[PDB]
């Protein structure tokens, strides 16, 4: 994941 | 209560119309609720949090937010100036490193953590989790989000920022959580916002002022910024007794502003989060  | 010259997104979620600048809300302000912010951490020492924020878990060498994303999201949930639910308790879970990355096994561990950890906290009005993060479709990530929701937590997740169908991203694509798209101050779908049948609701997501690391503030954009508006709204409504963790996403959709947004593709809901507060 990565930040949104 | 009325907060003048509020960030536009706060004013939007207490208005039937765009273009106003005062946030109206019941003074209970989410007191007795809790929101877990599952992200890069939270700078709990920021004056804006008033001692109501704390880190409860990290998977990295530190619990410090070295990125800012998590601090910004927490501020939209519950900071005194920038937050929806100005008296909620904020709990940080650092699943993303300071570069913003997190392996899916760590994200899953953090969701299972929250499902258990809530039993160690005092949240008589209910528990919310805000997940402004994601990646490609994963059944195991979606299942973790579904378990967290099933455990009695209102789970709000960002739809993602690809201007694409959210069905191909996780945890956005998990049906049983509240999947949040982004809008701008003119009631347009944010240009980057994902869309599709899996979206439950939109919130303000373009040019959102909130807290940042180093005791600062900044404006940034994303479905990440829309999600904490909805998380904060859920906490606020739970404190008021209007809904529960299992029912809050439905309640928010039921009570939303309907038909206000432009550039909503055919088959995506046209629903904008609204607190229906009447002084
Ligand atoms: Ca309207
Ligand atoms: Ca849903």
């Amino acid at each position: 994941a990565a930040p949104f | 209560a009325a907060q003048t010259n509020a960030p536009w997104g706060l004013a939007r979620i207490s208005s039937t119309s765009p273009g106003t600048s005062t946030y109206y809300y019941d003074e209970s302000a989410g007191q007795g609720s809790c929101v877990y912010v599952i992200d890069t951490g939270i700078e709990a020492s920021h004056p804006e949090f008033e001692g109501r924020a704390q880190m409860v878990k990290t998977y990295y060498y530190s619990s410090r937010d070295g990125n800012g994303h998590g601090t910004h999201c927490a501020g939209t949930v519950g900071s005194r100036t920038y937050g929806v639910a100005k008296k909620t308790q904020l709990f940080g879970v650092k699943v993303l490193d300071d570069n913003g990355s997190g392996q899916y096994s760590t994200i899953i561990a953090g969701m299972d953590f929250v499902a258990s950890d809530k039993n160690n906290r005092n949240c008589p009005k209910g528990v919310v989790a805000s997940l402004s993060l994601g990646g490609g479709y994963s059944s195991s990530v979606n299942s973790a989000a579904a378990r967290l929701q099933s455990s009695g937590v209102m789970v709000a997740v960002a739809a993602g920022n690809n201007n694409a169908d959210a069905r191909n991203y996780s945890p956005a694509s998990e049906p049983s959580v509240c999947t949040v798209g982004a809008s701008d101050r003119y009631d347009r779908r944010s240009s980057f916002s994902n869309y599709g049948s899996v979206l439950d609701i939109f919130g303000p997501g373009t040019d959102i002022l909130s807290t940042w690391i180093g005791g600062s503030t900044r404006s940034i954009s994303g479905t990440s910024m829309a999600t904490p508006h909805v998380a904060g709204l859920a906490a606020y409504l739970m404190t008021l007794g209007k809904t529960t963790a299992a029912s809050a996403c439905r309640y928010i959709a039921d009570t939303a502003n309907k038909g206000d947004l432009s550039n909503i593709p055919f088959g995506t809901v046209n629903l904008l989060a609204y607190n229906n507060y009447q002084a």
